[PDB]
């Protein structure tokens, strides 16, 4: 019926009563393709916060009636005991055999006990309230504000504290459910904006109103019925492929390594920035005039391209390269020739204000980057190109603008440089095998085993059962900086993709 | 699952016996040992 | 069943052999040097590091001439080689309190000879 | 005391780890396995000083490791009754006090100090002092204690020490 979450809520609460510590659920390294640095909690960063303390975690309690989400084995390795503890469905509350059962369990195993349910803050703040009262002889009362104060937002189930109180207290001075974060009842429909530089000018909007708004007409422009950012997705290129790039008279460019961003031109004011993670930036001194009036501003404009760094000695100066447009005043440019759209570009758009930067009504040292067209060519040209800085070469058919997978639109860019999320649980050998020969294991997604091994080195212990960005060179994984809140690797398929690329790189 | 049915160096592996593999084959009263001595593995149809 | 006071040791500590405080620092400073060369070996036990350490602040005799020195004083007396360690390790610098950290050393020697020793430590004790 | 004394450990090598030199493969095991132990009946293994010898190689019917008997100079620590030691304060608590002896953590119950040493918490550095101010205990301080006992546990020798007889205390 209705919807749950989970990207936004802290990974863990601080202890209560001194012996539970209440987590939201972990997921497994499966779902990377789909959760990254900000939004990844992972077994082993948990085992791993507490290895860097010192502190040992006896029992987990899995409330969450699955095991799609982690992989027991992953808690099961390091010595603390697993257990899934069913809870009553159909969102009532657990019963009081549930209850039972769960103080009969933690009456057993100073080290903490970790509970976990999808979200940590109903199921388990009730069971620990329940063990609070019975086995602490806490006061319930006490014992809500205490997990209140300690889960940040605390128990929110109205008919959660009614139970509570009705079974431990007075159910008529049980507390209404609390103001939730306004902020996080919201992802119901990254921060940096350019990785290594600070942009002016350019603002995130996390505004609820508008946010929507630009993300819908993003959507509307390029016909994009799924949801997320409806850019083109070039794929990889290796087979015999170069003469399917030349089969619809394709153009090429080089491809530096930039962000992608489209860019909607809606009004006077209104200059938007889409990465490929649909979060929106707000421009403000960028002016788009109309080509016919140059006093009047652009409106219903859809652009596409990357944004570069340039280095003019001594500073880096940010560029943003239109190598597409999708509409223009609402006519769908995108619909037209490719060949079309890129004179769409150069006569529409940097035109217009290329006027005005002659006029002085237009001062580019005002204006937060600089905006330019990306340059196209023939592929008998490419040969030469072969023969600003650019890792690749992008392949580009004549045709109409596709949003989505383009299977037709090929990526050709230097690789030598593939790196992989990897979690980095280093074992010294005990066992059949007893030898000092401690190697470090690394792992990745929906797969039980190690998927490599690392050298272990002086430096490498510092991050143990972290994430550790890996390059790979000379027929080894190399250790290159920390991914240093990403929890454990990526996922086995995502892995393995990379290894296909290394392996048969384009 | 066939996620853990790799193989690296140190497993071991109960397969089923095929040609080539020793035996010890005897009968009951083992009066002399001529009565109980190794053969060697052929496949062949029929149960016997 | 043991007791250190009356030398109340258990049979597998009958063979047992003493070492001074700078012996273990200046042996295992010798195995961290090893550590350092022969490369592909790990780092030792957090029980190295502290007992190095600790032995490291609570260093009496700066030099191994002083160690051998103190050991050829010491060895040629007639004690056991607890009570001679425990001498050489507490240094202390009245008979009086020799004889009360250590209440086996009772009528062993003369307090006086007792106390000469002593002097012989405080005489032996590289300052800092 | 700190002890200098020869131990004799059986190390299993399996074929897969024989390598060219043999023998630096067991000198590396041996420097891993007991190295940082603690066994009840002969202390904190600090290091291994000197493999003295390899004894002759057993292999184990049926199995395929080959076995070796080993004889090594070690230096070791062990704990005892009634020996005064010196140590570091590491922390000063109303009900006891953590102190450290190489690895071992010491741990000297208020009931067994006198009645001169009463605790601080007032004092910017929680610690023991007397109301004359004189012997003032605090952490990361050199002191001595005589060693009440030790719980000899799975490696774990820590011990409890005692101020309560004369010349007991700081230094
Ligand atoms: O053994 C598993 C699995 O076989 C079965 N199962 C789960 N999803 C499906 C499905 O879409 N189609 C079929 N045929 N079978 C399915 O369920 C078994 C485990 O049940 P769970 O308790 O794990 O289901 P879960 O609680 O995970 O669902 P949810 O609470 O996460 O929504």
């Amino acid at each position: 019926k209705i919807p749950p979450r989970w990207l936004n809520c802290p990974r863990r609460g601080q202890p209560v009563a001194g012996r539970f510590l209440p987590l939201k659920t972990m997921l497994g390294p499966r779902y990377d393709s789909q959760v990254a640095e900000e939004n990844r909690f992972h077994p082993s960063m948990l085992s791993n916060y507490l290895k860097s303390l010192k502190v040992k975690m006896g029992l987990l309690v899995d409330l969450t009636n699955t095991s799609r989400f982690y992989d027991r084995n992953d808690i099961e390795k390091e010595g603390i005991k697993y257990i899934k503890l069913q809870c009553k469905g159909h969102g009532e509350c657990p019963t009081t055999e549930n209850t039972e059962t769960f103080i009969r369990l933690c009456e057993r195993f100073p080290e903490l006990i970790g509970v976990h349910c999808t979200h940590g803050f109903n199921r388990t703040g009730f069971l620990i309230c329940a063990f609070l009262v019975e086995k602490m002889d806490w006061s319930i009362e006490a014992a809500v504000a205490t997990f209140a104060q300690a889960r940040p937002p605390g128990i929110y189930k109205g008919d959660y504290l009614k139970e509570l109180f009705r079974r431990y207290g007075d159910i008529e001075e049980a507390p209404p459910p609390p103001l939730l974060p306004d902020w996080c009842f919201e992802d119901d429909e990254g921060a940096i904006f350019l990785e290594g530089v600070t942009v002016k000018g350019v603002t995130q909007v996390t505004t609820q109103p508008k946010l929507g708004e630009v993300q819908q007409k993003c959507h509307q422009f390029c016909g994009w019925e799924g949801s997320g950012f409806p850019g083109a997705q070039p794929v990889s290129m290796d087979k015999q492929n170069i003469k399917l790039l030349d089969l619809k008279p394709y153009k090429v460019s080089w491809k530096a390594d930039g962000t992608r961003y489209m860019m909607l031109i809606d009004g006077t004011n209104e200059v938007f920035m889409i990465d490929r993670d649909n979060s929106v930036f707000h421009v403000s001194n960028l002016e788009f005039p109309f080509r016919k009036d140059l006093r009047m501003h652009l409106s219903n404009t859809l652009l596409d391209g990357e944004m570069i760094i340039d280095r003019v000695n001594g500073q880096a100066v940010p560029r943003y390269l239109i190598y597409d447009i999708i509409k223009f005043n609402s006519q769908p440019v995108g619909d037209c020739d490719f060949n079309v759209r890129l004179q769409c570009i150069e006569r529409e758009i940097i035109s217009p204000r290329h006027e005005k930067m002659k006029t002085g009504l237009i001062d580019k040292t005002q204006e937060p980057f600089s905006v330019r067209n990306k340059p196209f060519f023939d592929i008998c040209t490419s040969r030469k190109l072969l023969e600003h800085e650019m890792d690749g070469l992008i392949f580009q058919p004549t045709g109409k603008y596709k949003p989505g997978r383009c299977d037709d639109i090929l990526k050709w860019k230097p690789p030598s440089l593939n790196s992989v999320d990897f979690r980095l649980k280093i074992t010294r050998m005990g066992g059949e095998g007893l030898l000092p020969q401690n190697v470090g294991l690394l792992y990745v997604g929906g797969y039980e085993r190690p998927f490599a091994q690392i050298k272990v080195t002086k430096e490498l212990k510092q991050y143990d059962n972290k994430i550790i960005e890996c390059k790979f060179e000379n027929n080894s994984w190399v250790f290159m900086r920390q991914r240093t809140d990403k929890s454990f690797p990526n996922a086995y398929n995502t892995a393995m993709a990379v290894c296909n690329s290394i392996s048969n790189p384009v | 699952k066939p996620s853990d049915l790799h193989l690296q160096t140190g497993y071991k592996v109960e397969r089923h016996m095929c040609d080539g593999d020793i035996v010890i084959f005897n009968r009951q009263p083992t009066l002399h040992k001529m009565s109980m001595m190794g053969h060697r593995v052929r496949i062949l149809p029929w149960s016997t | 069943e043991e007791d250190a006071s009356q030398l109340i040791f258990p049979k597998e500590f009958e063979t047992a052999e003493t070492l001074l405080n700078s012996e273990v620092h200046m042996l295992l400073e010798h195995r961290k040097q090893q550590n350092e060369s022969a490369e592909d070996e790990q780092e030792l036990s957090e029980v190295f590091m502290k007992t190095l350490n600790y032995t490291a602040r609570f260093s009496r005799f700066k030099n191994r001439e002083t160690i051998a020195s103190v050991r050829s004083l010491l060895l040629q007396k007639k004690l056991h080689k607890f009570e001679l360690a425990c001498l050489a390790n507490l240094c202390p610098e009245t008979a009086e309190e020799s004889k009360a950290l250590i209440p086996s050393l009772e009528g062993r020697f003369e307090d006086e000879e007792l106390q000469q020793i002593l002097d012989d430590i405080q005489t032996k004790r590289s300052f800092q | 005391m700190f002890y200098h004394i020869s131990l004799e450990h059986e190390i299993l090598l399996h074929p897969r780890y024989f390598g060219p030199n043999l023998l630096n493969t067991v000198k590396q095991k041996l420097f891993t396995e007991v190295e940082g132990t603690c066994t009840g009946k002969y202390g904190f293994v600090i290091a291994v000083t000197t493999i003295d010898n390899i004894g002759a190689g057993v292999i184990q019917p049926g199995r395929g490791f080959v076995l070796y008997p080993v004889k090594y100079k070690a230096i070791v620590f062990r704990p005892f009754k009634g020996e005064v030691v010196d140590a570091v304060v590491t922390q000063v608590n109303k009900v006891g006090l953590f102190t450290e002896i190489g690895p071992m953590s010491c741990f000297i119950s208020r009931h067994s100090i006198p009645s001169e040493m009463e605790f601080d918490p007032n004092s910017n550095p929680p610690c023991y002092k007397t109301m004359d101010e004189d012997i003032v205990i605090q952490q990361d301080d050199e002191i001595r204690l005589k060693i009440v006992g030790t719980r000899v546990d799975k490696n774990d020798i820590f011990a409890i020490g005692s101020l309560m007889d004369d010349y007991l205390g700081l230094v």
